[PDB]
């Protein structure tokens, strides 16, 4: 039975397996049609599939909600080219082909197998009687909603759009509803169930945050009088772990400041270990000369603004450091996560000091509130507030450092094994936790 | 799937008291609501008390100030103080753990809705 799936995977996709365990679990449990269905994985970890896949496999239309016309685009092309007979309704669409559209959805057997469409369109009433015609003929095998977010308050990007989106679920009893996106706190996948009214149980599948190799501690930078020689020592230890090769591999420091990164790349420099400054302020030529200096290892060690990562894909990045504590664990997660990608083992590394803490604090709030008189008020904007919170917590907090990232994300509790400072001495955390009350 | 197991029932004289149980086992990461339910032999169910995460609790009129439900989050176990027992309050009590998040470290992970076998409560 399950070849049909690897077989139309092959045969219209082009692809011999999955592209993680994960994916494939999601895809199959949609291909069922039993349960509705969640998929929570970052950009390019392949949800398209989930349902592009067992929408073809599928009896009847496939039904797919995209926010922007934009997203809707770049897949209808790529679809066309696999010779799927996909069609998109949205604001863009011509008046001809709009009535031209709206006549193939009335055909028994019509040409379309996978509809496009615009939050904006599925509400505008002018389409609804498109919509219960298929509804009637029970032409819907699958409902789709990508970009769930959209329905959440605590979501960077709700659209209003999405909360009609919920009833119609219900009005499709018949069908399974599948929903997706990359970002979603625990919070956020709630309001994702609740106002989609989608029918318990749900399967989920969301891409953990734990990784295996990479080893997160915080160090408390008013704890240390060498602060600059602390993370010169920390950047060796971690580039430093093939004896025979020297320095193996390159590392991140990230900083908030332009200035901070020009000034630290040289002190790490005169204290021993090569870096250079990389931010949005340099000449696009001396970046690129960074990134290629960095990239082939001349200069192994690069200190940053959030400018840099940005598709970067270099493998053997050993350490991230963040010499300043970042604007959100959302952020954090992201930037530390650059270490390691090639899975040999790596060190990620946060320099916390309370200092740093009510700056960037302070710099939300006035962003926020600034915020607030340009465009008026926001629920978003608590969730950029205990977005940072969530931060301060994991370097403020004794206990797994791993697990204080997977409750953040809503991930299970993850395998860490010696994998974080408080794992591997947790009573050597607290002596430096205790430490940082003498302080102030 | 999930174990809702309810605990702490019995027979009292009128006035007493009992405390009720429910310990949620399996691979629960949150539980939006846990509601206690009492329905007695061919009577229609009734909506006691629910807490909330965050611990909001939501009580009946017929026993606010009597009930006062708590939660061990930790042990994900919720608890009923029931003092000034009636004999209207003779009934099969369980809980219902409303938007409950199972997951696994894997990514494979369930949002359902749970309901426990009961414990009786009689007044004499
Ligand atoms: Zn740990």
């Amino acid at each position: 039975p399950e070849r049909r799936v690897r077989s139309t995977l092959k045969k219209v996709f082009g692809f011999d397996s999955f592209k993680t365990p994960l994916q494939e679990s999601a895809t199959m449990a949609v291909v069922k049609g039993n349960k509705d269905v969640f998929v929570c994985m970052p950009t390019g970890a392949g949800k398209s599939l989930c349902y592009q896949l067992p929408a073809l496999l599928a009896k009847g239309i496939t039904i797919v909600v995209s926010p922007l016309i934009a997203l809707i685009q770049d897949q209808v092309d790529h679809l066309l080219t696999l010779k799927v007979r996909v069609s998109s309704l949205n604001s863009k669409l011509s008046a001809q082909e709009r009535k031209e559209l709206l006549a193939d959805l009335e055909r028994e057997k019509p040409q379309t197998k996978i509809l496009y469409i615009t939050p904006e369109m599925a509400a505008s009433s002018s389409f609804q009687p498109t919509l219960n015609s298929l509804v009637s003929r029970h032409l819907l095998s699958y409902l789709v909603v990508d970009e769930a977010h959209c329905v959440s308050q605590w979501g960077h990007d709700f659209r209003p759009d999405y909360l009609r989106l919920g009833a119609l679920r219900s009005r499709l009893g018949h069908a399974p509803c599948v929903a997706l996106t990359a970002t979603a706190t625990p919070q956020v996948q709630e309001d994702v169930f609740a106002a989609l009214h989608l029918k318990k149980p749900v399967a989920i599948f969301k891409t953990p945050c734990f990784r295996a190799n990479l080893f997160y501690d915080v160090q408390f930078k008013e704890l240390i009088s060498d602060p600059y020689g602390n993370l010169k020592d920390f950047c060796l230890k971690a580039l430093g772990q093939e004896a025979d090769k020297g320095l193996s591999g390159c590392g991140i420091v990230y900083c908030r400041t332009r200035e901070a990164c020009e000034q630290l790349a040289i002190e790490l420099s005169c204290r021993g270990v090569n870096a250079k400054a990389y931010h949005a302020g340099l000449k696009a030529s001396e970046r690129t000369l960074v990134q290629n200096d960095w990239m082939e290892e001349k200069v192994p060690v690069i200190v940053a603004t959030i400018s840099f990562g940005m598709g970067v894909d270099k493998a053997n990045v050993r350490f991230v450091a963040h010499w300043n504590i970042a604007k959100s664990m959302a952020g954090y997660y992201q930037e530390s996560g650059r270490a390691g990608r090639d899975g040999k083992p790596s060190w990620c590394r946060l320099y916390y000091s309370r200092n740093d803490r009510d700056q960037v604090s302070f710099l939300i709030r006035k962003e926020v509130a600034k915020l607030q008189e340009k465009r008026g008020n926001k629920a978003s904007d608590k969730a950029t507030i205990m977005a940072f919170d969530a931060l301060v917590t994991f370097c403020e907090e004794l206990g797994c450092r791993h697990a204080a990232i997977a409750k953040y994300f809503g991930d299970a509790l993850p395998a860490c094994a010696k994998g974080c400072d408080h794992c591997q001495n947790p009573t050597a955390v607290r002596r430096r936790l205790e430490a940082l009350e003498r302080s102030s | 799937q999930v174990q809702l197991v309810e605990n702490g029932g019995g027979c009292v004289q009128a006035g007493g008291s009992l405390k009720l149980s429910c310990a949620a086992s399996g691979s629960i990461f949150s539980i939006n609501r846990m509601t206690w339910y009492r329905q007695a032999p061919g009577k229609e169910r009734e909506w006691v008390a629910a807490i909330t995460s965050g611990g909001s609790t939501n009580y009946a009129y017929s026993v606010k100030g009597r009930f006062t439900i708590s939660r061990d989050n930790a042990k994900n176990t919720v608890y009923l103080q029931m003092n000034s027992l009636k004999p209207e309050d003779t009934a099969v009590y369980y809980c219902e753990a409303y938007g409950t998040y199972t997951l696994a470290p894997t990514g494979e992970g369930e949002y359902d809705d749970y309901w426990g076998q009961g414990t009786q409560v009689t007044v004499s």
